[PDB]
């Protein structure tokens, strides 16, 4: 058995949960040297369809670098982990868990900003909505949704608002249910 | 003869099937405005057990003043009075609740029933048998085929007792679920052991093939809601020109799914769902916005008029069609469908919170179990019983009868307080924004790309092969209405800018 | 037995009737939305020429395939068919050309049909009795009997094939109003025969009580009409909690009043229609707008489904319906009703134009006679004429079967070309305006000062006790959903601005 | 009999009109020497009631005097007198009949009009509104009607457009049905 009780700590899942995750690892490495980078990313069927699948792909890494290992690969992906109840109530000391849903924003907020100022924009928005829509529909039509959305949320002044209202509005939405994955054993 | 008034003459044959028919539906909507505007009064009772006290009374008034009360039929039901208020359910679905928790929907109806029918027969089978000689020789076929029409949980009294509570969306899509799903697997328990009732040895060969029945009575009842959804859907394409004809072809299409699907002996309950999934999507895009506002304006009033019906039904039809009372049937029943209710939830809760992501907290469990109401399928199914094959209906009228009564009055009255007092969360999602609707598909797609990077294939895949499917090959060939690529932020931001300058235009002052 | 698949099984006999009608009125939408896609087909003929073509055709497709073809009943007629025609028609009604055209809608159709029915009745019988051995024997009463139901214009085929040539407004509301008020003095030209056919000696005294019939089964009617109208806007007016009910008031409880008075043997006809013009003052007031948007969108489906149907049903009667040709009588009535009608037309419009403000114009009276169509109320009166009482209708249904189909055909694919050809005004007032609107009341109040201060009291003084009557007494007692005082300016200021509004918000880009 | 041809040709009446006529005049005048004034018009009992009847007692009158007499009555009610097609097409030379189009509309804008100034305006609009509509309803309300008619009605830019356009916009509205009596005989 490699280590994995350290990553099974800091991530949170169990032990087979850990032996799944590095199975596919192993599949889709590709090569030891190249454990994980951008290009191995970039060449799974399905994400690159999908219009998220550059921010994904860099919002893994943690810095300019384009290497990701096993144990990041955790980091990263333990966001998801779905949140228990039982075993977030029985001890409150500080958030350790990287599946605590202050956390389960900030990836949303670090999803839609081009660098980590903290700062959506509309020019972000406008960015991830051309993405998520196709790019026929009429730019500033975009645009209006854009600045209605910035309008409704922003109670800043400055149209940003960028995080702290951001979980205001989305509390409505159970956050907990909506983006969350159960990795099978 | 008729001296005065030559013409004038009293001719009530014709009409009176027509006008007694008013005159109920009229009823209907005086109580229901009448038990509204009563203060108070929507507080203390499920506005639910009002319409079964008044039907009684008036049942009570029709008899004991020489007039047989009419007995609700059993097909002036699934016909006439169900269609409307299963189409209402399947129609305004939440459906990203189904497609999220579709596990538990599927799995509390398909093994939750399939348990309490047999657990019902199994244990009212032991009653039975040490009970007396009048509960005696009923046997376990006579008793599974009670098992299994009292152990179907009403797609109408649930929702109508549970539309006034306001529950959190994910247990109020548990109970819609259990419903309209539940009814895939009461009639295959309901034609099955009618036909392993008379069938004189079983064998093993035969319940094999009840198996392979209950694979096409579900899939084959879909199919067909989905074969009368891809013509409701394709026929409103060509409906530019014909502005007069919109809502109706949302109706003769689903409506001629759900007897094209009874017809057969498939689950017409289940069909009619499966139309009402696959013609939104395709006929609130084509058709204009007066003759949305009109079907969905008009199911509203179809299915709040149905429910109130068939519960003032099983209001008139208590006083004329229960009778033959054996305390210990009844009592076993009642005991023995609650405890078969709770300990089936129990052990299917476990099972299933190895699997889920949100898990079912207790209050979910109990409000779940304690939540399942019988209505009038339980009654309209023990009343297709003939007396001539099962000897034995005198009494289970009078069970089924019993039951409902508990699970609408003691299972009705009290769930309104339970809630309260269990402290479970209500309908935190009353109003609707924009930045909600715009970040929920962010997430979407976000989950989207992180289970196909994981490998874990799930809910979110299913969802992005049916989107792009019908993005690329549908939607093109089937709306037609200019709208054949306009995503639904797009469409989200009409609806609401529509909505918004109307509410504003009629705020003249 | 029923080895493979044991539950699945054809259950067809409790499905057939509500499934053939489904599929009846599939049938009626799928040619409605035909003949509108297929291009140039709405100028040569007049749409409902081919509902009839389409109803024979698929008559003798039924039949000579081995089925008996549905005969279109009598009562799944005026109740089920009807209704739906005749509360659109009463409903969605210029009511300030009634208002004006009152004197002329009220004599081309009590002594309009009163004439014509007696007009075929003499003739008729002098052609009877020259006539030859299978013509003769029918007998003045008998003949009558005949007139009376031939010489009744279907409130349904006079509306439907002028709604698409789109006629000056006074001559298509005198063409509403004849076929609408015509039931009025067929009802009592039908049950008063009837029972003047067996009773022996007729005496005189009978037809006075007759006269004092026709008083009674039009003022009743029209009372009853209204008692069930100001109970349809004393019902709604309480409606302001339960929002989901509002589609439903104004139907069961007119078509409540449509059957407490066909029950008396009233005309419903004009009860429906004197319903459907007392509820809409106080029940587009204090309903909401988007019921509104229901019942009036609803009501349109309605009786465009219902024409379509009863028009495919004289279709698929007329296959397995008509019998026994006899020329002399068939040519008899053709020519008989036609000259008759036209006489009709020119004696009474000499006597208005005595009267009248507009004068007739010649274009006026001969779109008027020429335009009177008879529909099924012509069949499904000569269909109710029992074959044992008058043992001649195997030839009173070959002469209205050959009528209707002159009067629809011929005077159906005609009417189009004509009134091109005799360049009558074709609907000036397509569109609407607020000044049109404003300087309307303006002239109305006008008037309504001269015509007091001359002394002449005439439709204008009555207009202004009435609406002084009930701005006092009713709209305050009866509508009570704030607007018991906002004037008619108001409430068009405000239809219009939400309409314009909704129509700029839909148009994003 | 009295001499009645004049005026049944100057008005365009009947003979039995104009004797019905005369026979309504002698049973309101109340007084040979008060023929007609604003006070005879006044106490009839219904008119008052209605909202335009100080207009109409005011609009009979030709001018500034407060007598009218039977000719008078005549010439101002035979602009009501319907309009009738053969005897109008029968000889076409000028406009004599009191009853032409033309002035069933001129008659209106003179009703409108607080002085015979031909100027419609949103103070004139207001007022008749305010005379219609009752006391209760907001005012400014019905200036946005008034103003609303105004912007839609006014092709002259003053906003006014008093009767040129007026016409124009009531063509659509049949007159010839609208406006006219019957006088009975
Ligand atoms: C015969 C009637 C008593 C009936 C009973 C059960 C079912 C059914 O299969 N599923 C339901 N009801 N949910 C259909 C019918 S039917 C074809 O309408 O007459
Ligand atoms: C019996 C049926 C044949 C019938 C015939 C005539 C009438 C009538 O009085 N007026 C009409 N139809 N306009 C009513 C009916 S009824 C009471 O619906 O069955």
């Amino acid at each position: 058995d490699e280590e994995l009780e350290e990553i099974k700590k800091e991530t949170g899942f169990s032990h087979s949960q850990i032996t799944r995750l590095y199975s596919r690892f192993t599949s889709l490495d590709k090569g030891e040297n190249g454990t994980l980078s951008r290009e191995d990313f970039q060449r799974i069927p399905e994400l690159a369809i999908n219009p998220l699948g550059d921010r994904i792909i860099n919002a893994f890494f943690p810095e300019g670098e384009d290497q990701v290992n096993f144990r990041g690969f955790m980091r990263t992906l333990a966001h998801f982990r779905p949140i228990e109840d039982n075993e977030k109530s029985k001890d409150v000391n500080g958030p350790e868990p990287l599946n605590s849903r202050s956390n389960k924003l900030h990836f949303a907020f670090r999803l839609y900003d081009l660098d980590k100022d903290e700062k959506i924009s509309r020019d972000e928005l406008l960015q991830v909505l051309r993405m998520m829509v196709g790019v026929n529909i009429s730019d500033e039509q975009l645009g209006s949704i854009a600045d209605r959305t910035i309008q409704e949320a922003d109670q800043d002044g400055d149209s940003a608002a960028s995080f702290t209202e951001f979980v205001k509005v989305l509390e409505k939405v159970d956050v907990e249910q909506k983006m969350s994955i159960r990795f099978l054993h | 003869p008729r001296k005065a008034f030559p013409v004038l003459g009293i001719d009530y044959t014709h009409v009176r099937t027509p006008f007694e028919i008013s005159l109920w539906i009229l009823l209907a909507c005086l109580m229901k405005i009448g038990f509204h505007v009563i203060p108070t009064i929507s507080s203390i009772v499920p506005e639910s057990c009002l319409l079964i006290v008044v039907g009684l009374l008036v049942g009570g008034l029709i008899k004991g003043v020489g007039e047989t009360p009419p007995f609700l039929q059993s097909d002036v039901f699934f016909l006439f009075l169900l269609p409307p208020i299963i189409l209402d359910a399947g129609y305004f679905l939440p459906l990203r609740q189904f497609t999220e928790n579709l596990g538990t929907i599927l799995i509390f109806a398909v093994v939750g029933t399939l348990w309490n029918a047999f657990f019902l027969g199994g244990l009212m089978y032991a009653v039975c048998l040490v009970g007396g000689e009048q509960i005696n020789n009923i046997g376990l076929l006579d008793n599974l085929l009670f098992g299994s029409i009292i152990s179907a949980v009403d797609p109408v009294a649930v929702l109508a007792v549970f539309e006034e509570i306001h529950i959190n969306e994910l247990l109020h899509i548990l109970v819609f679920g259990e419903s309209l799903l539940n009814d895939a697997v009461t009639v295959v328990l309901y034609h099955l052991f009618e036909e392993f009732a008379n069938y004189e040895h079983v064998g093993i060969v035969d319940i094999f093939l009840g198996f392979l029945s209950f694979f096409v009575v579900a899939l084959g009842g879909v199919l067909v809601g989905v074969v009368y959804g891809v013509i409701a859907a394709f026929t409103s394409r060509f409906t530019s020109h014909i502005r007069v004809i919109e809502p109706l072809f949302v109706f003769l299409y689903s409506y001629m799914a759900y007897l094209s699907a009874e017809l057969f002996h498939l689950s017409g309950i289940m069909a009619l769902i499966a139309s009402g999934v696959v013609m939104r999507p395709y006929v609130e895009a084509n058709i204009s916005h007066k003759s949305h506002t009109t079907i969905k304006y008009f199911l509203k009033m179809w299915s709040s008029v149905s429910e109130t019906l068939i519960f003032i039904f099983l209001g008139v039809s208590t006083v004329a069609g229960s009778h033959h009372w054996n305390w210990t049937f009844v009592i076993s029943t009642l005991l023995f469908c609650l405890i078969a209710r709770v300990l089936g939830v129990l052990g299917l809760t476990w099972f299933i919170n190895k699997f889920r992501i949100v898990k079912l907290t207790p209050k979910d469990q109990f409000i779940i179990a304690y939540g399942g109401l019988r209505g009038a399928i339980a009654f309209s199914l023990g009343y297709l019983l003939d007396k001539k094959h099962f000897p034995m209906c005198d009494l289970f009228l009078t069970a089924i009868i019993t039951v409902i009564f508990f699970t609408v009055f003691v299972q009705g009255m009290t769930i309104r307080p339970l809630v309260d007092l269990l402290a479970v969360k209500k309908k935190q999602e009353t109003k609707r924004s924009i930045n909600e609707e715009i970040h929920t598909q962010f997430l979407d797609h976000l989950l989207t790309g992180i289970e196909d990077i994981c490998g874990h294939y799930g809910h979110h895949h299913w969802k992005d092969k049916l989107n792009r499917f019908n993005k690329k090959y549908v939607k093109k060939c089937l709306i037609a209405g200019e709208r054949s690529k306009e995503p639904q932020l797009i469409a989200f931001y009409h609806k609401m800018e529509m909505k918004q300058a109307i509410e504003l235009v009629e705020s003249g002052g």
